[PDB]
């Protein structure tokens, strides 16, 4: 944003937005799967209690 | 919904400045088009007139 004029900057910024959004989708997807694993251990621990 | 016809005379070397995201004496200080411009630019040599 300091180095490029707006209509060129938007092309570079949208690459970062694409890749950073893809990074959050990767994180949240894998955390949702990990949460399901922890849920199973929690249901087991509750049953053993 | 509406149409606006704008007309003016400039140097042949300045015609290249009449586009979205352009810069220069004409684009900067005479006639600036928006980044999301939806119109058409038409120009012809008038050295005869």
């Amino acid at each position: 944003l300091s180095r490029l004029d707006k209509v060129e900057a938007e092309v570079q910024i949208d690459r970062l937005i694409t890749g950073r959004l893809q990074s959050l989708q990767t994180y949240v997807t894998q955390q949702l799967i990990r949460a399901a694993e922890i849920r199973a251990s929690a249901n087991l621990a509750a049953t053993k209690m | 919904t509406n149409v606006y016809a704008d007309s003016f005379v400039i140097r042949g070397d300045e015609v290249r400045q009449i586009a979205p995201g352009q810069t220069g004496k004409i684009a900067d200080y005479n006639y600036k088009l928006p980044d999301d411009f939806t119109g058409c630019v038409i120009a012809w040599n008038s050295n005869n007139l």
